[PDB]
């Protein structure tokens, strides 16, 4: 037989899925996923890196006036200055004074650091879904890695699991992601070829090997003075070397629902959102008929200790009478409580304990054990400590949870005065039966 | 403060800490005085006094 179920999307929390089948011994499984990985698409928009302003040695034309040559350089910036007067070892480099001119030119390139250190503005859209899970399967700890599409299923030990497709269409990203070497940022980058001055992406490249470079930096030359033989320029402010200080916070420390961010390739880890449908196909070679199954009867259930916490909340003890020695399973028949131990050994006329947890104080429930229904009831107590560092999702119960005899209390409250207003209607209509004949 | 959802706190370079609230401690009883109501201030408060 096969079975389709839904587990809540969370890590470190097992789930007891029943398999009941007509005329056969039932079989329970437990789901416990270790990593569900959301892996977004990859489409590179543009790399970016730290630039490099290169000027050569400046030209000097004394007893003459030099002039530029127009050239398609990355931020070509040239200027000829007059009235200048250089100084060196032997005073002035030239002879006359008022005619000494200086040609100057500046351009920009990438750096040597862009080979191995860079950020990248990046285009990423709706993800896949990978997952890794563990099941205990007749005492068999079984790992599984599978994608949550619907046809990357898995056959292990005559077991067909398929996971997905994910009901939760939510993602921890946007359409625009910048990434640098250990983190991502849900950021809004400027497009290609329109980089702002003083911003990462002032210089832009399509690949790490693109010689065609876009630049927007305004290396604006200034006037050199007497003796100051050099090239004065307006400094281009970087993008990186203050953008490293204006990071804000990475998506590692502001993701919703505790989504971790890995790298190479970048992926979301343990995004606990919503729920996953899981289908199991296991054929009939693995089952057993009930004639070979040790069936039990005459159960008496009592709960001598229950504490409604997120931990192993309580231990109940139930007395059984087994037909013969063997193994069989237990499971709740209500989604409020949950039961830790899947199957259990039975031998004869004895009793067994079972650990369970819940949220509702008046624990009124039923346990299915070994193709037999048993009824139980108790009243629990609140735990005596406030915080903890592990949850267990039995507690996720609504507003139709079960209160105590407070139910009988509020049943006593709704007494009602409908009876007195009914006798009011009857006394007014016995006034009106003076003549209320044919209305 | 901790929400009913849960907290997570990172301190320095070290490993993160996770936190969750229990059904906290106390407050009245299943008592002979009626008084389950302060168990309410235990059990998910600040709503549901709209219900009373
Ligand atoms: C060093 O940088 C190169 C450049 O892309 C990268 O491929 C490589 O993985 C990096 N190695 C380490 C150890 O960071
Ligand atoms: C299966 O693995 C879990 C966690 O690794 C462990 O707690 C449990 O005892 C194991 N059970 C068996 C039967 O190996």
């Amino acid at each position: 037989y096969e079975h389709v179920t839904v587990i809540p999307n969370t890590v470190g929390v097992p789930y007891k899925t029943l398999v009941n089948r007509p005329g056969y011994s039932p079989m329970v499984l437990e789901m416990e996923l270790q990593s569900v990985t959301l892996e977004p698409t990859l489409s590179l928009d543009y790399i970016t890196c730290e630039y490099k302003t290169v000027i050569p040695s400046p030209y000097v034309k004394c007893c003459g006036t030099a002039e530029c040559k127009d050239k398609s350089l990355p931020d070509y910036s040239c200027k000829v200055f007059t009235g200048v007067y250089p100084f060196m070892w032997g005073g002035a480099y030239c002879f006359c004074d008022a005619e000494n001119t200086q040609l100057s030119e500046a351009h920009v390139e990438k750096s040597e650091s862009c080979k191995t250190e860079f950020a990248s503005a990046y285009r990423a859209h709706t993800a896949s879904a990978s997952a890794k899970l563990r099941v205990l399967y007749q005492g068999n700890n079984i790992t599984v890695a599978a994608y949550a599409n619907g046809d990357h299923a898995v056959t292990v030990k005559d077991a067909k699991f398929v996971v997905g497709p994910m009901s939760s269409a939510w993602t921890p990203f946007d359409n625009k992601i910048v990434v640098y070497k250990g983190d991502v940022y849900n950021m809004d980058y400027p497009p290609f070829g329109a980089g702002r001055p003083g911003q990462f992406g002032d210089i832009q490249s399509r690949t790490p090997e693109s010689k065609d470079v876009y630049a927007n930096t305004q290396l604006v030359l200034q006037r050199p003075a007497a003796g100051t033989v050099h090239v004065p320029y307006s400094q281009a402010p970087s993008g990186f070397k203050y953008w490293l200080k204006e990071r804000g916070a990475s998506l590692q420390h502001t993701a919703p629902f505790g989504c971790q961010i890995a790298t190479n390739p970048v992926r979301a880890v343990n995004c606990a959102v919503g729920n996953i449908p899981i289908s199991i196909d296991i054929p009939d070679a693995a089952f057993t008929r009930v004639v070979d199954a040790p069936s039990v009867t005459d159960m008496s259930c009592e709960v001598p200790a229950c504490t409604h916490s997120s931990d192993f909340g309580g231990v109940a003890i139930i007395k059984y009478t087994a037909s013969k020695k063997g193994k069989c399973a237990v499971h709740s028949m209500t989604n409020a409580v949950t039961i830790r131990e899947a199957d259990v050994e039975v031998e004869g006329n004895s009793q067994l304990q079972i650990s369970f947890s819940t949220a509702l104080a008046s624990a009124e429930f039923r346990v299915q054990v070994c193709s037999t229904q048993v009824h139980c009831a108790a009243a629990c107590h609140p735990p005596k400590d406030h915080i903890v560092n592990y949850p267990a999702s039995h507690t996720t119960l609504g507003v139709q949870d079960i209160s105590t005899t407070a139910m009988s209390w509020v049943q006593k409250i709704t007494g009602g005065v409908g009876l007195i207003v009914a006798v009011a209607a009857l006394i007014l209509i016995v006034v009106l039966c003076v003549s209320f004949s044919r209305h | 403060t901790v929400p009913t959802e849960g907290l997570e706190v990172t301190w320095g370079n070290n490993e993160p800490y996770k936190y969750w609230p229990q059904m906290s401690t106390n407050g009245t009883a299943h008592g002979h005085p009626h008084e389950i109501i302060l168990y309410y201030y235990e059990l998910y408060p600040t709503m549901t006094v709209v219900i009373v």
